[PDB]
Order: structure tokens, then C-alpha cells, then sequence
């Protein structure tokens, strides 16, 4: 009507060139660089704070909030790109469905009696991104959450699935997790744990037990299962505990020696 | 040394917050790039037709 400017027209092959050219610009490299940066910052912070200094809980909470915000950003960016591709597919299908303007179909579209899909309206009507079907649980997040307790004491039992207060009401009765293996009187240089056994092993003597037998029972108690080589994975918690224990024992030995010399 | 370490930790957490702020600002830039571009693409299709 009036000025012959139709609201929308069917897609053209020349316009199809640009439609295929249009894409959402990526953040995969940016996101992975950010993730690696925050992970290495957490790793540095693990031993960065002075052993006598206490109160890393607020910094841990702040870093947890930062990581959660980053993960939410990544999830909604994935939502962005999937929405973009779905919108492109819907628009191309609608354009293919609609006819082509040759003689007066353009006039009909201009008069408004005929309508064609418009990417602007579709992008205005696309649903807002939703952080659904996404879980903010990573190994870095887990170690970040559990590191304050390890800092407080090397032996801790954080899970509260059985009871929110502790493992059993107020008393854990969980014993201690020893850095030095009775089998191998040495710190765990290769901490390997099973998703089923949930026990950390040095693997130096475990390979000797697992050679010649396809599956062998877990030597530790409180469980009964057989595992192979490929069920073992690296557990950062174990060497985190080892490092904090060594650092604390070094600082306490230095303090006691210095005070004893000050006595003389 | 401990005071300097604490100051560096505070500085690095401040930079972490700053780069978190730059995050989703980069996403808003990405959205304002992809948006207002499809409208001009529609104008290009208008010209082509």
C-alpha cells in the first residue's frame, strides 16, 4: 500500500547465499581460555594462602560464585547458538513453503494480502534463553567447594546425603584417611580412584595385584567389588590433601624448632 | 611476604571479578552484532528480489 514496500518477500538464491553466510560468532576459544584461567587461579590459590593464615572461606565462596556465573554464561551462550540455528532452519523451511513473486504476487505482497516470513519478527518472537538441562558440577567446582575443609583438617567427610548434619547426626565416626599407604610407605605419587570403589590407590602395588587377574577385589574394606585398570582416574583431592598436610607439618616443625631455640 | 601475597590474592580476585564483568558484556556485544544484522540482511534480500 502507498509506498510499494512489501513487508516481506520469499527467499532468493542470491539472498540464500547471504543466509548461508550468516552465523553466530563463536566464544568456544574465549570460554575455554576463561575456564583454564579460572582453574589455574584456583590451583594457585590452593597453596597460595599462608598456612598460618585462616579465613579463605570468603575467597572460596567468591570464586565459586564466579565459576557458577561463568558456567551460566556458557550455558546461555549454547542456548543462543541453538536458538540461532533453529531460527535459521524454521525461516528457511517457511521461505521454501512460500511461493515466488513473478507477475503480481509481488503486488499482492505489497498490498498486504500476502505475507512472508521475516527473520526480524521471528528473532523478536524467539523464546528467551533458559538455563535448563544444565548441571553446574565440575571437578574444579568440587575441589573448590571441598578445599576449605581439607585446609581445616586433612581428613574430612563432606557428603551429607545420609544426613544433612553429618554422616550420622553429630558424630562422624569415619576414622581418618591416611596419606601413607600401609602397603607402600610413601606419599601417593599417582593417586588413582574408582567411580565404584571410591578409594584412592597409589597404583604402584595395585598394578602388581591386578597383573595376571582380569578383575581383583578392592583391598580396602567397607566395600566388596572388583575393578580393572581403566576404572581408575586421577583424583586431585588426594594430592591436594598431601600438599596441605606437608605444608602444615613443615610450618609447625619450623615454629616448634624456632620456639625451642628461643628458649635456649 | 605474607602481606604482599594477600595483596596479590586480593588483586587477582578483583581481576577475576573484572573479567567476569567483561563476560556477558562480550555476550551483549555478540547479541547486538547478530541482532540488527539480520534486519540489514532482510534489506539485502529486499534489494535482491
Amino acid at each position: 500500500n502507498d509506498n510499494p514496500i512489501p513487508k516481506s518477500v520469499p527467499l532468493h538464491p542470491k539472498s540464500g547465499k547471504y543466509f548461508h553466510n550468516l552465523h553466530a560468532r563463536d566464544l568456544s576459544n574465549i570460554y575455554q581460555q576463561c575456564y583454564k584461567q579460572i582453574d589455574e587461579t584456583i590451583n594457585q590459590l590452593v597453596d597460595s594462602t599462608s598456612p598460618s593464615t585462616i579465613g579463605i572461606e570468603e575467597q572460596v565462596a567468591d570464586i565459586t560464585s564466579t565459576y557458577k556465573l561463568l558456567s551460566t554464561y556458557e550455558s546461555e551462550s549454547n542456548s543462543f547458538d541453538e536458538h540461532i540455528k533453529d531460527l535459521k532452519k524454521n525461516f528457511k523451511q517457511s521461505s521454501d513453503a512460500c511461493p515466488q513473486i513473478d507477475l503480481s504476487t509481488w503486488d499482492k505482497y505489497r498490498t498486504g494480502e500476502l505475507t512472508a516470513p521475516k527473520l526480524s519478527e521471528l528473532y523478536l518472537n524467539m523464546p528467551t534463553p533458559e538455563p535448563a538441562t544444565m548441571v553446574n558440577n565440575t571437578d574444579t567446582l568440587k575441589i573448590l567447594k571441598v578445599l576449605p575443609y581439607i585446609w581445616n583438617d586433612p581428613t574430612c567427610v563432606i557428603p551429607d546425603l545420609q544426613n544433612p548434619a553429618d554422616e550420622d547426626d553429630l558424630q562422624i565416626e569415619g576414622g581418618k584417611i591416611e596419606l601413607t599407604c600401609p602397603i607402600t610407605c610413601k606419599p601417593y605419587e599417582a593417586p588413582l580412584i574408582s567411580r565404584k570403589c571410591n578409594h584412592v590407590f597409589d597404583r604402584d602395588g595395585i598394578q602388581n595385584y591386578l597383573q595376571g587377574y582380569t578383575t581383583r577385589d578392592c583391598p580396602q574394606a567397607a566395600c566388596s567389588q572388583v575393578v580393572s585398570m581403566r576404572d581408575f582416574v586421577r583424583d586431585p583431592i588426594m594430592e591436594l590433601r598431601c600438599k596441605i598436610a606437608k605444608m602444615k607439618e613443615s610450618q609447625e616443625q619450623d615454629k616448634r624448632s624456632s620456639q625451642a631455640i628461643d628458649v635456649l | 611476604i605474607d602481606d604482599q601475597i594477600q595483596q596479590l590474592l586480593l588483586k587477582q580476585r578483583h581481576l577475576l571479578s573484572k573479567m567476569a564483568s567483561s563476560m556477558k558484556s562480550l555476550k551483549n556485544c555478540q547479541k547486538e552484532l547478530i541482532s540488527t544484522q539480520i534486519l540489514q540482511f532482510e534489506a539485502q534480500n529486499m534489494d535482491v528480489s
